[PDB]
């Protein structure tokens, strides 16, 4: 989950 | 392009991740904080930039509508991505990569479409950017989005 | 449309959408 929405905000 | 109320509650909880303190937005530090205890560290300008992205306002933290647009639009990506590798597969009709002439006739039959062989070899040519006489998954894709 | 057939991105694009 963390990881999952990071991989969206990721520039 | 549309969410479930499931699927709404699911981002609510994924916001929720970030949202430290329960107010309703995710300032830099807060998603700082959630990046440092996954064991990375971004600076203060890179997290600005990650704010940036999602803030339509220009307030400078991110709300839970603007969260949710921006999951909405990348599960729209994901989906669109799917429906179209599920698109080639098809044309692919023996997995073996790439969609020749006789899958592409015989796929559009199947699919409701008839085709000469001169349409079908004219549609190769307009997606063949690599010269192999064949549709790879890169050329479908290309001609899906454009 | 290229001259009087249509494109293969246009078929492929109303094929997704059906
Ligand atoms: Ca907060
Ligand atoms: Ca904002
Ligand atoms: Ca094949
Ligand atoms: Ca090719």
């Amino acid at each position: 989950k963390f990881s999952e929405v990071l991989k969206r905000l990721r520039l | 392009d549309q969410l479930t109320e499931e699927q709404i509650a699911e981002f609510k909880e994924a916001f929720s991740l970030f949202d430290k303190d329960g107010d309703g937005t995710i300032t830099t530090k807060e998603l700082g904080t959630v990046m440092r205890s996954l064991g990375q560290n971004p600076t203060e300008a890179e997290l600005q930039d990650m704010i940036n992205e999602v803030d339509a306002d220009g307030n400078g933290t991110i709300d839970f509508p603007e969260f949710l647009t921006m999951m909405a639009r990348k599960m729209k990506d994901t989906d669109s991505e799917e429906e179209i590798r599920e698109a080639f597969r098809v044309f692919d009709k023996d997995g073996n990569g790439y969609i020749s002439a006789a899958e592409l006739r015989h796929v559009m039959t199947n699919l409701g479409e008839k085709l000469t062989d001169e349409e079908v070899d004219e549609m190769i040519r307009e997606a063949d950017i690599d010269g192999d006489g064949q549709v790879n998954y890169e050329e479908f894709v290309q001609m899906m989005t454009a």
